[PDB]
């Protein structure tokens, strides 16, 4: 007996939530690109070792771990498909700030995020085709957004390059600009948490299911651990290890929601309509825990 | 809300001829139209889905394709079983509207209806009312019109007409026109005459009934 | 083969709620949508809404949002529909259909007829009608029998005396004011009716009344 | 394709998009053009 709120899409609270999300993204990207250099980005582009290992880790671990979790946990056909689309999605921009929290060579982080988004728009239908075989004999190849991906990539790169230019041109705006941006980010985050709690209501109890919670808990943690292990095994720098892992662990869950909404009616995808939200909150919690653990470990090294 | 319109409400097809049922959409729907067939005894059945695909079970003679705002449903050779009501339904938008008006019938030569008026019964008058009926029998085009002279008092306020479905031994319909009345004015108008006009005939047919 | 069976005909006074049942069979039920379609007396279809049997998710048309509730009862695999406050404007057949895979209605029920009226059952009043003073016999003479006043639409009239099967016309009942009126016509060869009685028998099972009367030629 | 949504990296709902004029949150969201949705009869069957 799963029932969505009577007016979910059309409500002042939902429009407000979307507006604050957009503002959060813009200000986060501006204050996050305010700590990069063009020369380091060019150097990372000209040395594609880190980008290659990051892409290999993402597109060979996340879809594979989603498929293995779906097979092991004996999920339904729709449930096993929902996790698979999340696994095939590109790494989100949360990885950039998450790596910022661990001093992780931000130029490599932004390079990996951009190239991962491009390779996603290139090869996500291929991964879906070769991994979905067995569930949903349907196509699902024309449901992944294509122009939207590149438009979003450009629209998130614009504030990043604006911040980079601001840092390179005149640095005395940093203290005034950075603090304000941070303040905006904190206010927007508390507002977005409150608004999400208000909008979701008591309907979140329906989608928690022990299996859904379990898979959405292991998947980001498994991604983090596997990415770190692979980066360490490839004899990479300690700074690059953290960013590679915490990029391969994060995912862009908006694509999974949009594709599922386009392909299937809401009633078919009822209980797992909130799966992207569960993945987002679980990955946020695990990232915060990892950041706290790393900071405590660094405090031990003084 | 998309308003679905069908060009013709009744269509004549004869036998072994193909009828193209035309359905037009208010706005573009882009190949999201379905076709349904309702036999006279209910039993609605779906023929075409996605405007080009036959449902499993329907005969291969049913076809019809279209895009944009104009759609068609071709039947090819027409068997007696394919005489029913056909609907076009869209699912481009949520309301899921229907066409609602295409009916099929068998072609035949035009026939002049048999017209006969009937005076009210004796016991009907003692009940406290008055009813006169003129019957039209065995006329092919069912779109005829009827009138009542009432000695130059042509009225349609209290008239009721009952149609009849096409029979099997023939292909002609029938009429039942009644003029409901109470007492104390039926004799106030003296004589009455039914006036049925058929466009096939150049002049109408009259039967005049006289109290005396 | 999938087959849907409906509850049957209904008759409700205005303002009194009714329920429609759609017993599904031939498939596992809880994987296909169930849509309900309302047909007006004229023969125009409107889509009411759908229900997902697996979780009971429903979504109705804007017009029918107030007066349509859909339940599934997955244990018995019989979908239900309720109308609550029914006026005289809503009536006629309601269909239950099983949407298959892509959004098209695949298999339909036989249909449930709903009539809303405050009138009580009334035996029909039979009025025999004979040709007047015109006396235009010609080749054949047309005779008939007329009934009116009966509320429930369950009248059946058979001559059973000189009918000769053919040359018999029946007409659908009409609504004058709360009550139904209908008539039938028969054609007889000339010089037979004035000599051989024809009569007209009408049976009304709802009121358990049968009327069989003959008509004397006018003069 | 049939999907014309501008994804938001920090988004978890279909209406979370980067479109300036938030038509997704209005009464006529046109970011999806696939009315031919699949009901997937065996969606809830394991294997």
């Amino acid at each position: 007996n799963f029932t969505l709120p009577p007016n979910f899409g059309k409500r002042p609270t939902d429009l407000a939530l979307s507006v604050i999300l957009v503002f959060m993204l813009f200000f986060i990207m501006l204050s996050l690109g305010c700590t990069m250099e063009f020369s380091k980005i060019k150097a990372h582009l000209w040395k594609p070792k880190g980008l290659a290992i990051a892409l290999v880790a993402q597109y060979g671990i996340m879809p594979l771990t989603a498929f293995v979790l779906g097979k092991v946990f004996r999920l339904k056909n729709i449930e096993a498909l929902a996790i698979l689309v999340c696994g095939c999605s590109p790494g989100g921009n949360l990885s950039n700030v998450f790596s910022l929290a661990m001093k992780g060579d931000m130029n490599l982080s932004i390079v990996m995020t951009t190239c991962s988004t491009f390779c996603a728009l290139g090869m996500m239908p291929l991964l879906l085709y070769i991994y979905s075989r067995g569930i949903y004999d349907g196509d699902l190849k024309d449901k992944v957004p294509y122009k939207g991906i590149v438009i979003s990539l450009v629209l998130v790169l614009i504030p990043c390059t604006i911040g980079i230019v601001l840092k390179s041109k005149r640095p005395q705006y940093m203290r005034y600009v950075i603090k304000g941006g941070m303040i905006i980010i904190l206010l927007c985050s508390v507002a977005v948490t409150v608004l999400s709690a208000i909008n979701v209501g008591k309907s979140i109890m329906f989608a928690m299911t022990p299996l859904l919670i379990a898979t959405s808990s292991l998947m980001p943690f498994i991604g983090f651990l596997l990415g770190y292990v692979l980066s360490a095994l490839f004899c990479l720098n300690g700074r690059c290890r953290r960013t590679v892992s915490m990029e391969t662990g994060c995912q862009n869950v908006q694509l999974c929601s949009t594709i599922l909404n386009v392909a299937f009616p809401p009633e078919v995808i009822g209980p797992l309509f909130f799966f992207p939200l569960l993945y987002m909150i679980f990955q946020l919690g695990e990232g915060l825990l990892l950041i706290a653990i790393f900071w405590c470990y660094e405090k031990f090294k003084t | 809300d998309i308003v679905m319109t069908q060009t013709t409400s009744s269509l004549s097809a004869s036998l072994g001829d193909r009828v193209t049922i035309s359905c037009r959409a208010s706005q573009d729907i882009s190949n999201y139209l379905n076709w349904y067939q309702q036999k006279p005894d209910g039993t609605v059945r779906v023929l075409i889905y996605y405007t080009s695909r036959l449902h499993s079970g329907v005969p291969s003679r049913f076809s019809g394709s279209g895009s944009g705002t104009d759609f068609s449903l071709t039947i090819s050779n027409l068997e007696p079983e394919d005489i029913a009501t056909y609907y076009c339904q869209q699912y481009s938008k949520f309301p899921w509207t229907f066409g609602g008006g295409t009916k099929l019938e068998i072609k035949r030569a035009d026939a002049a209806p048999t017209v006969s008026i009937f005076p009210p019964s004796s016991e009907q008058l003692t009940s406290g009312g008055a009813s006169v009926v003129c019957f039209l029998n065995n006329f092919y085009p069912k779109d005829i019109n009827v009138k009542w002279k009432i000695d130059g008092s042509e009225r349609q306020n209290g008239v009721l007409n009952s149609w009849t479905d096409q029979d099997s031994k023939d292909s002609t319909y029938s009429m039942s026109s009644t003029l409901t009345l109470t007492k104390d004015e039926y004799e106030r108008h003296n004589s009455y005459t039914c006036e049925a006009t058929h466009k096939t005939s150049t002049s109408p047919i009259v039967k005049s009934f006289n109290r005396n | 083969e999938v087959q849907l069976q409906e509850s049957g005909p209904e008759l409700v006074k205005p303002g009194d709620s009714v329920k429609m049942s759609c017993k599904a069979s031939g498939y596992t039920f809880t994987d296909y949508y169930m849509d309900w379609v309302k047909q007006n007396h004229g023969k125009s279809l409107e889509w009411i809404g759908y229900i997902y049997p697996y979780n009971g998710g429903t979504n109705y048309n804007q017009k029918f949002k107030g007066k349509a509730t859909l339940t599934v009862d997955k244990s018995s695999s019989t979908a239900y529909m309720e109308l609550h406050s029914l006026t005289s404007e809503d009536s006629a057949v309601y269909y239950c259909a099983r949407r298959g895979r892509f959004p098209w209605l695949a298999y339909w029920g036989q249909g449930t007829l709903v009539t809303v009226s405050a009138a009580k059952t009334t035996p029909p009043s039979v009025y025999p009608l004979a040709p007047g003073c015109g006396d235009t016999t010609g080749s054949s003479v047309t005779l008939g029998c007329l009934v009116k006043g009966y509320f429930p639409e369950s009248v059946t009239v058979t001559w059973n005396s000189g009918s000769l099967s053919s040359s018999v016309h029946t007409f659908p009942a009409l609504l004058q004011s709360g009550l139904y009126t209908m008539s039938s016509s028969v054609t007889v060869p000339s010089s037979t009716w004035p000599s051989q009685t024809v009569t007209c028998s009408v049976a009304h099972p709802a009121s358990s009344t049968t009327v069989d009367k003959k008509l004397e030629p006018s003069g | 394709g049939t999907n014309l949504s501008v994804p938001n990296p920090l988004g978890f709902f279909p209406d979370h998009q980067l479109d300036p004029a938030f038509k997704a949150n209005s009464e006529n969201p046109d970011w999806d053009l696939n009315p031919h949705k699949d009901n997937w009869p065996d969606a809830n069957k394991v294997g």
